[PDB]
């Protein structure tokens, strides 16, 4: 039913219990309470309804003061229907934001406090301060600054006379007139002002800005008009731009809506293994603990093993494990790594679980005393290593039920010891022609031990002559010797700034040292927002390799999130969509909180989105549950009735799209909404504003598709930067939650299968009649080339007529990228029916076909030039744990497909042979 | 210092590959249950914190009722309204009984989390008893594949056996 019985706790101690509607807002519920409280004891002592605010326990187990009383009780979602009246006054701004953050990030802020962890406490205090400071600074700055923060320019990678429609804010009448394609936006504003003043007259043009009608996209700055994505799109399509002049005040209205060194300790490192707990293993077997020291992925010394004890839940060892390395030689990022193994008694060893521990803490102190390492279960992977040093140093948060090992680091000095400060490192770190020729060839790629010693000796030469080789030098450094570490860091601190590409390599798990990651970020600060956006997903996955919470990469991402609202939008969702993953829940929660405190405006946009997403989840579960029982027409109608409920319809309506926050999803077109016949029954949700569509998928992981689409987007950008527009359709795809996300609907499109019911060419003729057909065929050709090359390079097979689509413009595009990197080599593939359209319906049209071959070859050639960019980006994506991107063989697929081990002439000759063979293969199939 | 026909080893490659894929599927089923059970148990743990917080609110109400009542119990006693004393006190008895309902519901959840904690442990155990077989079958599959590669068996015949 609608009604639910609610407990009311009045501040006099009186208690009432009565049914209210689940739809009723808190203001209506408060009126009904008051009307009932008058017939109960001690009413006379209450102040008016407006002096009190309702308090509940919410889904995250936190008490929440319910300031917005236009919220419905069904939306509030209290843990139990229990509302307590409490005094309104207090620091109500902080209470509100604290409570919104818990609901938005999918994790109660109290869960951070409960940990009683100083690192967490110091992260929150420092980061929340810095974000709040930046947000408060932002508020002071001019409307220009704010417009740039909230609506950064959407520009093409990058003379004709075409016309533009201009309007003013709150005015029926419009003004149609022509301006230059290459005119700067000031000149358009100045013109519309004169058109207004001529037809009462008179103010300046710099009081205004230009808005794209029905969008939060704005045209400003010193760039020409054709460089804007709206104008470029309009101009190509032939449609006339529709703009609105918005006054500066109208933009302000939006804004105002001690004495013991580490190096003196020359005795072996050692640990006491005490006990394990809650081990669940085969009773017949015996248990062993393998331990090893690591720096990144290299061993600091040989691994050491415990003895065999019989399998039980609570096995006891009480052994001293001694390692072949002195305490003075432990590097800053030294990683103690454990694996609990069940083995058949000595007369396939089962990896049970693993756990890693940093030996120094976040304040640079060598750890002492007991630790309880709650372990993660070992997953049997292909490369069956004993230990898991690449794994997270965070403890398993399932402290209730997960296996644990108890260990004890012994106290080594009377007073605590720190890793030496930078000054003392640079203190220790100071101090022929044949070997110069031998260094050259060595830096053109696994280096072997004999080569390692040469690079080490000529490290000063590497800095002087080969600064791009810093990564190779860092791997040859012996991180198990504090003198060598000292000497490498000396060089590192005066090392010249490296380009973005090199910096990206240095963010990988091989380079754990905190000075390296700091040098890398320092080189990433050159990034423009548009370029950074291209790598955002990778920079986020690299957070899973960090040892500490307060790190340079986190500060960098928050800085950029606080300066650009679009970057902050997508940072939020990349983090939010993994809040269910226990190894990153804590780290991402902390970043998300700090992000939210610096962006209370966007927080309101994000809140509206999270609620739409929650309705869709429930709506999708109903549809799945109905599909099994009833046929589609009925299920479709029942979906619509569920949608038209006030609380559904309101939460699904008037939000900024998560796919692109400048797009406004206004009114839900309920009759056009449906679900697709795929296994997860994804929802097809249509909107109308001033038509747009989204697909809500739940049950599949959409991260593969997003990565694939991110890379096609990058390819398009790289091609467009050389003046080759291959007319791609790199549409939106965004993981939002646990196996949940949204996909942009590409309008006026259909599947090759549906059109084939030759037919492809007729379809195009019927959608581009007469003189528009040459455009359409040329759109087809350009996009066929781009997707032929894209899908070949990324190794995307299973390309069939159900998962290739055509726009009415002629543009061809692929969908459903569940598989890539050959998951055998995927050949370059031409389809006969696509060749037939490319040749304008002819048997043999060599002129056109040669142009298409050219487009393919120039496309491939451009990607090869940026091949290292793709390798680095994919290398960092190994952090994501996608099953198809897990190892260096997966990365090898890209090296081979782009043929990076060959010259440009050799590569292009091989591409030609493969091209030709695909044309031969085309007829045969 | 450092065996049978090719067709016999290749049959055994097929059989062991089929067994590896099937044991893999089992492991992936258990791992899905492991993940789901892990998420469920943490939801139950936060719901228990939510009960604790609700019960805590109700005990503040009791404290408030007791402190706040006194004056008006003593006022109506001198002023002869033992009837208004009686309403206050009956109202408070209703509060207390509602607390016992919420405590009982908290207890049912703790009992369910106790079962599901055991379930989690049995899944972990079943998983750890599969891992030896799963790993051993992966190695045997690869050893057979390498033996055939050495003997010069072409990729096409290897693909037929791998399914
Ligand atoms: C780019 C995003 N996108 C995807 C998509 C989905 N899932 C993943 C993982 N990626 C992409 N499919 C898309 C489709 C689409 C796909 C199949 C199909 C149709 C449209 C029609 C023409 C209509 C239809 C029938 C019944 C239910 C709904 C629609 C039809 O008969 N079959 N159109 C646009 N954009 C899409």
């Amino acid at each position: 039913n609608q009604s639910v019985v609610v407990d009311f706790l009045l501040p006099t101690g009186v208690y009432l219990n009565f049914p209210v509607s689940r739809n009723a807002n808190l203001s209506t519920i408060k009126q009904l309470l008051w009307h009932r409280a008058q017939y109960e004891p001690l009413f006379h002592m209450l102040s008016g309804p407006e002096a009190y605010v309702f308090t509940c326990i919410n889904q995250t187990a936190e008490q929440q003061e319910l300031e917005d009383e236009q919220r419905r009780l069904c939306d509030v979602q209290p843990f139990l229907p229990v509302l307590r009246l409490v005094a309104r006054e207090g620091d109500r701004v902080k209470k509100l934001i604290n409570s919104q953050i818990s609901l938005l990030i999918g994790k109660g802020l109290h869960e951070f406090d409960s940990l009683c962890d100083p690192e967490v406490n110091d992260f929150r205090a420092k980061m929340c301060q810095f974000c709040e400071e930046a947000a408060a600074r932002r508020q002071q700055l001019g409307w220009e600054a704010w417009l740039q923060y909230s609506f950064p320019l959407q520009l093409e990678p990058s003379n004709r006379a075409l016309l533009v429609n201009v309007k003013f804010e709150g005015s029926e009448e419009s003004f149609t007139f022509q301006v230059s394609t290459k005119d700067v936006p000031l000149a358009l504003m100045a013109c519309a002002l004169r058109k207004k003043a001529t037809v009462r007259q008179v103010e300046q043009p710099e009081d205004y800005t230009l808005q794209v009608n029905g969008r939060h996209e704005y045209l400003y700055g010193s760039y020409p008009l054709c460089q804007f994505q709206y104008i470029c799109s309009c101009l190509h399509s032939g449609l006339t731009p529709h703009l609105t002049m918005v006054h500066s005040s109208s933009i302000l209205a939006m804004r105002d809506e001690s004495s013991v060194s580490l190096w003196s300790l020359e005795q072996p490192f050692r640990i006491e293994l005490i006990q394990g707990s809650k081990v669940n293993a085969d009773e017949r077997m015996k248990l062993v603990v393998q331990a090893g020291l690591f720096h990144g992925n290299e061993m600091l010394c040989k691994t050491v093993s415990s003895s065999e004890v019989s399998v039980c839940s609570e096995p006891v060892w009480k052994q001293r494990l001694e390692f072949d390395i002195n305490i003075c030689d432990l590097p800053r990022m030294a990683r103690l790594c454990f694996a609990l193994y069940a083995v058949i008694e000595k007369a396939a060893d089962c990896p049970i679980a693993w756990a890693n521990l940093m030996l120094f803490d976040y304040k640079d102190q060598l750890k002492t005393g007991e630790r309880c390492l709650y372990m993660w279960p070992s997953v049997p992977d292909e490369k069956g290593e004993l230990l898991n040093p690449t794994g997270t140093v965070r403890s398993n948060p399932n402290t209730d039920s997960a296996a644990a090992l108890l260990i004890c680091l012994p106290e080594v000095a009377p007073h605590p010891v720190y890793y030496p400060a930078l000054e003392k490192i640079l203190e220790l770190g100071r101090h022929t022609e044949e070997e110069q020729l031998q260094l050259r060839e060595i830096l053109e790629g696994e280096l072997y031990e004999h080569e390692k010693d040469l690079v080490w000796k000529l490290r000063h030469e590497v800095q002087e002559h080969f600064p791009e080789a810093l990564a190779r030098l860092l791997l040859v450094t012996k991180w198990n010797k504090h003198e060598d570490v000292a000497q490498m860091l000396y060089l590192l601190c005066s090392w010249p700034e490296l380009p973005v590409l090199s910096a990206l390599e240095l963010l990988d798990f091989s380079f754990p040292d905190c000075h390296v990651g700091s040098f890398a970020i320092k080189s990433l600060r050159k990034l423009t927002d548009d370029e950074l956006f291209q790598y955002l997903l990778q920079l986020v996955q690299v957070l899973k390799y960090e040892s500490y919470l307060d790190c340079e990469l986190t500060k960098f991402l928050l800085d950029r999130a606080l300066a650009n609202r679009k970057i902050g939008h997508f940072l939020f969702w990349h983090l939010r969509s993994e809040m269910h993953v226990p190894s990153v829940a804590l780290r991402f929660g902390l970043i998300l909180e700090a992000y939210c405190r610096g962006s209370t405006h966007h927080m309101k946009v994000l809140m509206k989105q999270g609620e739409a997403l929650s309705k869709l989840k429930a709506l999708n579960d109903f549809v799945k549950l109905s599909s099994q029982k009833t046929p589609k027409p009925q299920t479709k109608e029942l979906m619509h009735l569920c949608m038209r409920q006030e609380a559904y319809l309101e939460a699904l309506s008037h939000l900024q799209s998560p796919l692109d926050p400048s797009t406004l999803l206004a009114e839900v077109c309920v009759e056009q909404c449906t679900f697709m016949d795929s296994k997860m029954k994804p929802l097809w949700i249509m909107y109308s504003n001033e038509s747009v569509g989204i697909i809500f998928k739940n049950g599949d992981d959409l991260r593969q598709d997003m990565l694939t689409l991110q890379m096609i987007q990058l390819m398009d950008v790289l091609w467009k930067q050389e003046g080759l527009d291959l007319r791609m359709t790199p549409y939106g795809c965004l993981p939002t939650g646990d196996r949940t996300g949204l996909i942009e609907v590409v309008l006026r499109s259909d599947t090759i299968a549906n059109i084939q019911l030759d037919a492809l060419l007729n379809w195009l003729k019927s959608k581009n009649p007469g003189e528009a057909l040459d455009r359409a065929i040329e759109e087809f050709t350009l996009s066929c080339a781009g997707y032929c090359v894209a899908t070949y390079v990324l190794g995307i097979g299973d390309r069939h007529s159900d998962n290739i689509m055509i726009r009415e413009s002629g543009q061809l595009f692929h969908i459903d990228f569940g598989h890539f990197l050959g998951n055998e080599r995927v050949p370059f593939i031409l389809t006969y029916d696509f060749v037939h359209v490319i040749q304008q319906g002819k048997t043999n049209n060599s002129e056109k076909f040669e142009r298409f071959r050219g487009y393919c070859e120039r496309a491939y050639t451009i990607l090869r030039r940026h091949g290292l960019l793709f390798l680095h980006l994919f290398a960092l994506m190994r952090a994501a744990g996608l099953p198809e991107l897990s190892c260096s063989k997966d990365i090898q697929y890209l090296k081979d497909s782009l043929a990076l081990g060959k010259t440009e002439e050799e590569a292009l000759k091989h591409f030609r042979v493969k091209f030709n063979e695909a044309l031969r293969e085309s007829w045969k199939t | 210092y450092q065996e049978d026909n090719i067709e016999a080893v290749g049959k055994k490659l097929h059989e062991y590959n089929t067994q590896f894929q099937e044991k893999s599927r089992e492991y992936d089923r258990l791992y899905e249950d492991y993940t789901r059970t892990s998420q469920e148990i943490q939801m139950k743990r936060t719901a228990i914190e939510a009960f604790n917080e609700t019960i805590k609110i109700f005990e503040e109400q009791c404290q408030t009722q007791e402190r706040y009542s006194k004056e008006y119990i003593e006022k109506f006693k001198r002023e002869g309204n033992e009837t208004e004393i009686q309403r206050i006190m009956h109202n408070y008895e209703k509060l207390k009984s509602r607390i016992s309902e919420i405590v009982d519901s908290r207890r049912r959840l703790e009992e369910d989390l106790k079962k599901q904690a055991a379930e989690y442990r049995e899944i972990d155990k079943r998983m750890n008893s599969i891992k030896p077989d799963l790993i051993q079958l992966r190695k045997t599959r690869d050893q057979y594949l390498m033996w055939l590669t050495q003997k010069g068996v072409r990729q096409k015949k290897l693909n037929e056996w791998l399914g």
